[PDB]
């Protein structure tokens, strides 16, 4: 099926020119009879952005003081945005939409990319097992996480066992501290019984900064491994 | 330039009706389509051309269009149907426009209590001379909570940072409570409390220094 997913810098300087992709699949580009880009402001509406058209044709809105640029690229079957000279003003989730056909008006749309525009410089995250314990034990089950510390900007993506975990998985929303750092935890629960017998992992990203990384969380022993253990 | 209500509400079971006005020059001319947005997601296409559904679209939407206006009707409310309607539609420059947007809620949902786990600081944060106590807030409502601290049995007020609470998938909202300390400070008392009211009650957790469960 057709599918739009964008690409860009989750971050952008003020007075830079912000620089965004739309990767079209399923889909040859230049078929398209719609291309556009769609932005919300958190906590606002939806507002059109600009537009290209089968025929080449670009229209941009008014309020954006001609600091759009919406091109295609056929070799590479993605469009694009350019916004310059942005400011706060800016900060929005970006959506690219387009529409196959004049006849028809079921949009097919991205996912949406955040970019925050700020001076701020972005930062990794530092990355901490949750240990599971006998008081985050309820029922059969047993509370681990991971706790993602102190990175700039949003979002971070957390994944435990590569996708293969998904149950009673929760990945909290982020706090944004007083420093202007985020920080968020992601919590997953499993059996206890499991506990000694499988691998838990949180594979932690921040595309803005290029960090990758994962924690082994596993539970703390409370025995030495020095000294007889069992009866 | 579209205009739909702010907000709309309704019990649950209930039929409900979202409408977006404009004019004979966008709406009167053209197709619209409405979208439906869920906390943190993209807009999702409920109905296009005035009363279609795409597949996968429940039979408990539709849509229908009266002159200048037109109307998404919503049967059998659920919980889950809670989020941001938005009508679209092309203007008379042939330029997307949307409506301002409606918040749907639905009514008379139950009480619930927030479940909270505390987590005491790691022992590789330790070693890197730092401490964070985490506090998980979920799964209460309605969506609203206050957070406090106690070290031993007094308030701590300082290196506190809490989120708004935000609604989750099963419309129960998620917080959480992250408290900053010194490896010392941790080391040096009894005890850390992570104190969660909601309407008017509260749900306590406590986490301390000596803890080894295995």
């Amino acid at each position: 099926q057709v599918q739009l997913q964008e690409s860009g810098p989750g971050l952008v300087k003020p007075s830079e020119t912000l620089s965004l992709t739309c990767a079209v699949s399923g889909y040859s580009i230049s078929s398209g009879y719609y291309w556009g880009w769609i932005r919300q402001p958190p906590g606002k509406g939806l507002e059109w952005i600009g537009s290209i058209y089968h025929s080449g044709s670009t229209y941009y809105n008014p309020s954006l003081k001609s600091r759009v640029t919406i091109s295609v690229d056929t070799s590479k079957n993605q469009f694009s945005l350019k916004l310059s000279s942005v400011t706060a003003a800016d900060t929005a989730v970006y959506y690219c939409a387009g529409l196959t056909q004049s006849s028809h008006n079921d949009a097919n749309w991205g996912q949406g990319t955040l970019v925050t525009v700020s001076s701020a410089s972005t930062k990794g995250p530092s990355v901490f097992p949750l240990a599971p314990s006998s008081k985050s034990t309820s029922g059969g089950t047993a509370a681990l996480g991971c706790l993602v510390k102190d990175y700039f900007p949003e979002p971070v993506t957390v994944s435990w066992n590569s996708g293969a975990l998904t149950s009673g998985v929760h990945t909290f929303p982020a706090v944004l501290q007083s420093s202007g750092l985020y920080s968020l935890s992601s919590v997953v629960t499993v059996p206890s019984s499991s506990l000694g017998t499988q691998t838990y992992i949180c594979n932690v990203n921040h595309k803005p900064s290029n960090t990758k990384v994962d924690k082994k969380v596993e539970p703390k022993s409370c025995l030495a491994m020095d000294y007889k253990d069992h009866d | 330039v579209l205009t739909q209500p702010p907000s709309v509400s309704a019990a649950p079971g209930q039929k409900v009706t979202i409408s977006c006005s404009g004019s004979s020059s966008n709406i009167g001319n053209n197709y619209v389509s409405w979208y439906q947005q869920l906390p943190g997601t993209a807009p999702k296409l409920l109905i296009y051309d005035n009363n279609k559904r795409p597949s996968g679209i429940p039979d408990r939407f539709s849509g229908s269009k009266s002159g200048t206006s037109a109307t998404l009707g919503i049967t059998g409310l659920q919980t889950g149907d809670e989020a941001d309607y938005y009508c679209g539609t092309w203007d008379s420059s042939l330029n997307p426009v949307f409506g301002g947007g409606t918040k749907l809620t639905v009514l008379g949902q139950p009480k619930a209590a927030p479940s909270v786990t505390l987590f005491p600081p790691s022992s590789e944060e330790l070693q890197a001379n730092k401490a964070t106590l985490v506090c998980l807030i979920s799964d209460f409502y309605p969506g609203a909570v206050t957070v406090a601290w106690k070290a031993d049995s007094s308030p701590v007020k300082a290196g506190v940072e809490t989120t708004t609470p935000s609604k989750q998938s099963n419309n129960k909202y998620a917080a959480s409570s992250y408290l900053s300390l010194t490896p010392e400070q941790w080391k040096s008392h009894r005890s850390y409390s992570c104190q969660v009211t909601h309407e008017g009650s509260t749900v306590e957790k406590t986490v301390a220094p000596t803890e080894c469960s295995g």
